[PDB]
RNA sequence: CUCUUAUCUUUAAUCAGUGAAAUUGACCUUUCAGUGAAGAGGCUGAAAUAUAAUAAUAAGACGAGAAGACCCUAUGGAGCUUA
RNA sequence: CCUCAUUGGAUCAGGACAUCCCAAUGGUGUAGAAGCUAUUAAUGGUUCGUUUGCAACGAUUAAAGUCCUACGUGAUCUGAGUUCAGACCGGAGCAAUCCAGGUCGGUUUCUAUCUAUUUACGAUUUCUCCCAGUACGAAAGGACAAGAGAAAUAGAGCCACCUUACAAAUAAGCGCUCUCAACUUAAUUUAUGAAUAAAAUCUAAAUAAAAUAUAUACGUACACCCUCUAACCUAGAGAAGGUUA
């Protein structure tokens, strides 16, 4: 859902000469607004991403000024955000009714003025729809995110046995009793810090940024995970997670975001859950400010217990805001 | 029809399930010789009216019921506000 | 099934047969790499 | 018989019909293989500059026995998602619409009298 | 007194006739022998209609645009309305009243003015200055011919002059207009657009008198001046009409409007039992009379394009 | 006009009387493909084919007519205007 | 130094396929649904208006194909244009006049001699219902084949009703009824199996099958050798044909 597409302004017709006149400005490029379907046609059908326009007629005898060139468009989702191939954000078109002069055509070939011809512009432009879920799942690996949204939803998550695993975020809409569906989707498990894109990188942290609220799943078994040697405690997990977080979007941080406890079913978890629950709050041996929402359910997903309880929280926060 | 039936439903995505069922019912429940039954209104995103044999229904949003007032039609048959207000009228020529 | 002027293999899987008068090659692994005369 | 360019009577108490207007509506297409309209068959008006759906519910030409022959071409509103633009119709419909292929039911909710 | 027109479900004004096509050719195959571009236009309507094709056709060509019917409009705001069209990037605009030759004077020496600044090429060694002038049906372009043609070389009339629109209908032959510095007109038919922007701009290009009454109906238009002249404020039909009191309902004024002209029709109506003829007022003639009594300017100065002007 | 219909009169048609006109190299006067100058009943190669009427249609015989149009020619005219 | 002049429509259509819809298939960045690309196929169909002088739009449709027939077609009809006799403006010329500049007005007739031609057929498309709100799909959304029912149009007929006439015993449509079989193939897909050690290979190898549109193998219709003074006829221009206790 973050394609991108290149594009090629039409080009400036060359003048006549004595007295000839102007040439036609090259044809340019206008993202149009459509009906929201579009996405799927813009990236599947019409393969060829490169959408090009018609070059202004050349002036002709009796001194004819050009055509003007032959526009180009580009039907695009409803509240998709253009963007350059740099990254910066050209604009989005949030609403209907929203052109945006993508590219430019070619300055129209004029013999009196210093350029006989002009050629037309060209560019690469990234047009995404980046999720924009409800809310988003954010977590270390093997915390178990994909587990908890296997059993919400019927979409047969990728279940990551090792890091480095479910790259693409997997969006699931959950049911409800009231008919009310909100979409979820489960990222890759993020490594320490990524502020340099180490490995995973926040590449993807952009899709996070789309969602409107934040799922953090807190696996209890990640507590004191040796791994190489860092030996994270969830309370550091947590941290680490609200610090990395602020460096990568200070947004981010202040968004909403609510806590998924996981892997309670083992009784040395319960006990580790009273230690959960010793962990923020009331203040601890601490080994910058952070952040901590409290909406934090304790749940197991490999047991299923508790589930239910987790699903009303996440509706009672998202029709609040 | 022998029986007239309205029902309100809290939103388009109930209307729809509500009468996908009755329809699955009413085919699982016996009718082998009586004939099929159409959904109408599926373009209508408010009112939807399943006509069976003897029974009519109509499920609609709240505002609908409101602005439309079905329930008092044939409740009072001829005796309806809005009714009343429809007169009749002749065409004389203008001096 | 492209209908070319010319019948070129693109891969070693694919494999020459002579069909209904004309020279067809065709690859079980890519289906894409199907040409005919 | 309803045809382009045919002079209607909107049988409502809708306030695009109701209201007292010097030029009648006229009918601008038939939604028919066939050009002709007969009663329950779809047609678009052209009713105060506005472009708006309607349905034949009578008409003056015969029909076959047993049926009732109107003395004018009678017509309902209809908005574009299919609900009546008006919400009562106090003249007498023709209980044909009810069989015929389509959706009739809603109009016949809103009509009290039938023949 | 009604808060906003509806506009919801009415159809855009098309009317491109053929002859505006064959038209916009010759206009084209003409930039040989024409130095500047004159666009006349209806001072009542600053910022819609405007063919747009004129700028992209003609831009080659210096411009000019000389908005025409200024002594029935509204001027109060003439300085704004410069302020904008210097944004609009129209430098030189002229207001001028074509039957009581107001301000036609100021034309030619900004029209020589203009052309000395921009060069000639071909046409550099010719000592006539000919200049082309185009626009919307109906703003007095060929008036504007005759106008010129009295003030300065004080001759007469040469371009047939009609209140319909559709009069001129191909591009004619120069008219000389000056001697002195020997300036001829070539006169054009008015061209309106192949696609209006919106459909308060073509019901606004119409109140003008842009574009036959007929294509519109007559009766989606007359609801419109009251609306807008109640809106303004202008209450002058009131007191021409000798109606009791201000409305806004056209079925009440035109039902006053008809009596007071004493017409009636014989129009038949549907009713229940069968088609009737009833003899009734006219409410057709009663808008005629009220969209030409507008026009005429006896219903007072307006400024349609308000609030857009100001921003 | 959608979308045509019925009736009556005229004409038509059959019987009786009278009796023209433009037109006509000769005709025992076919279809298809080819060839040819946009071109074929008649030429090349295939094919079709008892003989004569009566009443209908108008694709063709570059169908028939008129003092029609269009360009060019003549050391052919004529009307009009002049510097 | 400048330049510039046959074609619409109506009626009836014959044909090409370089296919617009309908039908059979290969591939996909084809999950379903929508699409894209290519092969095969000429089957029947391919709308009604507004402003228009060439386009410009509106509302529909399964689709509103692209071309050839001397604008296909004026001894079938019609509007322009070529383009004149009258008349105006604008621009030329001393004038007469003139302009490939505007505008308004404005008569082509034909009895058919020859060729050719004038008496059946075996249906196309669309929507709804069912399968089934299922298969599929995270949801959103949402099929195929199989099966039943409605219409529209075309073709062929009819008059019990309805309608319009003859202020007749009839004729019409706006009324009513009926419409189907495929032996024979193309793209494509399978099965068996050599050249070619395969437990390969659909085969311009020998073989076995399935699979568009077409069509006439196969059906229906027709089939009788036929008196005729005359009358009568739902038969007819004449002649022919039917009927006659
Ligand atoms: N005991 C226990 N094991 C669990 C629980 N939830 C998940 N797991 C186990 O965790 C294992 C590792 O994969 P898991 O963390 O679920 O996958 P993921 O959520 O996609 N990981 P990532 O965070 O990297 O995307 C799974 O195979 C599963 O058995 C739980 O609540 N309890
Ligand atoms: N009041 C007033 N009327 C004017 C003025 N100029 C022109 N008119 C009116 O406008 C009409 C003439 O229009 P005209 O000059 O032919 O302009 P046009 O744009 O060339 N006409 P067309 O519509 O054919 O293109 C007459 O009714 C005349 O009285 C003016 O300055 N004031
Ligand atoms: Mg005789
Ligand atoms: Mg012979
Ligand atoms: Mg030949
Ligand atoms: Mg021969
Ligand atoms: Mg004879
Ligand atoms: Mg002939
Ligand atoms: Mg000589
Ligand atoms: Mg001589
Ligand atoms: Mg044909
Ligand atoms: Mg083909
Ligand atoms: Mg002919
Ligand atoms: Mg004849
Ligand atoms: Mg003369
Ligand atoms: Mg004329
Ligand atoms: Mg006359
Ligand atoms: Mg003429
Ligand atoms: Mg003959
Ligand atoms: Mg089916
Ligand atoms: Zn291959």
């Amino acid at each position: 859902d973050n394609l991108r597409i290149f594009t090629k302004g039409g080009s400036g017709g060359m003048g006549y000469p004595r007295l000839g006149g102007e040439g036609g400005r090259g044809g340019d490029v206008w993202v149009v607004a459509h009906k929201n379907m579009t996405l799927k046609q813009l990236k599947n059908k019409y393969p060829q991403k490169r959408f090009v326009a018609g070059g202004g007629a050349n002036s002709r005898v009796s001194a004819l000024q050009g055509s003007k060139g032959k526009d180009c468009e580009v039907p695009a989702p409803v509240g998709i955000s253009v963007t350059d191939e740099n990254g910066q954000v050209l604009g989005e078109l949030n609403k209907e009714e929203d052109r945006v002069l993508v590219a430019k055509g070619g300055l129209g070939g004029k013999l009196h003025t210093n350029f006989l011809p002009l050629k037309g512009q060209k560019r690469i432009v990234h047009l995404d729809l980046k999720v924009i879920a409800d809310v988003g799942l954010v977590g270390f690996p093997n915390a178990g995110k994909s587990s908890l949204l296997s059993r919400v939803s019927h979409a047969t998550p990728v279940i990551a046995d090792y890091a480095f695993t479910t790259l693409r975020p997997e969006l699931g809409k959950i049911m409800y009793n009231d008919f009310k569906q909100i979409s979820v989707a489960d990222l890759p498990g993020l490594i320490e810090g990524a502020h340099m894109n180490k490995g995973m990188g926040h590449k993807f942290l952009k899709h996070l940024e789309r969602t409107r609220q934040l799922l953090f799943v807190v696996d209890i078994s990640g507590f004191q995970l040796s791994s190489v040697t860092p030996y994270r405690t969830a309370f550091e997990t947590i941290i680490l997670l609200t610090k990395e977080l602020e460096l990568y979007k200070e947004e981010l941080q202040t968004k909403p975001a609510l806590l998924a406890i996981n892997k309670m079913d083992l009784p040395d978890a319960q006990v580790k859950l009273q230690e959960l629950m010793k962990q923020l709050l009331s203040p601890e041996d601490f080994l910058e400010k952070a952040l901590e929402f409290q909406h934090i359910v304790p749940i197991s997903t490999v047991t299923g217990e508790g589930i239910a309880e987790l699903k009303s929280c996440i509706r009672k926060a998202l029709d609040e805001q | 029809t022998d029986y007239f039936v309205i029902g309100s439903g809290t939103s388009t995505r109930h209307l729809h399930a509500m009468v996908h069922y009755l329809v699955k019912m009413y085919k699982h429940l016996k009718c082998r010789s009586d004939p099929y039954v159409k959904i109408e209104g599926k373009d209508a995103d408010d009112w939807l009216c399943v006509d069976f044999g003897s029974m009519v229904i109509h499920l609609m949003l709240p505002e609908t019921r409101e602005t439309y007032e079905l329930e008092k039609l044939w409740t009072l048959r001829s005796f309806d506000d809005q009714l009343a207000q429809i007169a009749a009228e002749t065409l004389p020529e203008d001096f | 099934f492209k209908t070319k002027g010319v019948i070129k293999k693109r891969c070693k899987d694919c494999y020459k047969v002579k069909r209904r008068g004309r020279w067809f090659i065709l690859c079980k692994t890519n289906p894409k790499h199907k040409q005919r005369q | 018989a309803v045809q382009k360019m045919t002079r209607v009577r909107v049988v409502d108490n809708s306030a695009l019909g109701s209201t007292p207007y010097h030029r009648p509506p006229r009918c601008i297409h038939v939604y028919n293989k066939s050009g002709v309209g007969k009663v329950g068959d779809q047609i678009l008006l052209a009713i105060r500059g506005q472009k708006k759906k309607a349905l034949i519910v009578g008409h003056r030409m015969p029909g076959s026995r047993m049926t009732p022959k109107f003395d004018s071409n009678n017509v309902v509103l209809i908005e574009d998602n299919g609900n009546p633009v008006g919400t009562r119709i106090k003249i007498p419909i023709p209980t044909s619409l009810r069989r015929r292929e389509g959706e009739y039911s809603k109009v016949l909710a809103i009509a009290q009298n039938f023949v | 007194w009604r808060e906003c027109f509806p506009l919801q479900g009415h159809d855009v004004a098309r009317w491109f006739p053929g002859h505006m096509a064959k038209g916009l050719k010759k206009m084209q195959s003409s930039l040989k022998s024409v130095d500047c571009v004159i666009e006349v236009h209806d001072a009542r309507i600053p910022f819609s209609g405007r063919n747009p094709l004129f700028q992209e056709l003609l831009g080659l060509k210096p411009h000019l645009l000389v908005l025409n019917k200024m002594d029935l409009a509204d001027l109060t705001e003439q300085q704004k309305i410069v302020q904008r069209l210097e944004e609009k990037g129209l430098s030189n605009v002229l207001f001028t009243n074509c039957v009581k030759d107001e301000n036609i004077k100021q034309i030619v020496p900004k029209v020589m003015e203009l052309i000395r600044c921009s060069y000639r090429y071909h046409r550099a060694e010719t000592p006539e200055y000919c200049i082309m002038v185009v626009g919307v049906p109906n703003v007095g372009k060929s008036s504007l011919i005759n106008s010129l043609r009295r003030q300065h070389l004080r001759t007469g009339k040469a371009a047939r002059v009609g209140g319909e629109p559709g009069i001129t209908r191909a591009v004619t032959s120069r008219i000389q207009v000056c001697e002195r510095p020997l300036v001829f007109l070539l006169d054009t038919p008015g061209v309106l657009a192949p696609r209006i922007e919106s459909v308060e701009t073509g019901l606004k290009l119409a109140l003008c008198g842009t574009v036959l009454d007929h294509l519109v109906g007559e009766e989606t238009m007359a609801d419109y001046l009251l609306y807008t002249l109640n809106r303004h404020g202008l209450f002058g039909y009131v007191q021409h009409y000798a109606l009791a009191s201000a409305c806004d309902q056209i079925e009440w004024v035109l039902k006053n409007v008809a009596i007071k002209l004493r017409k009636t029709r014989k129009v038949k109506v549907l009713t229940g039992t069968g088609n009737v003829n009833v003899i009734q007022p006219d409410y057709a003639m009663a808008a005629r009379d009220f969209l030409r009594t507008f026009r005429s300017g006896l219903l007072g100065q307006v400024m349609l394009d308000r609030d857009i002007i100001p921003a």
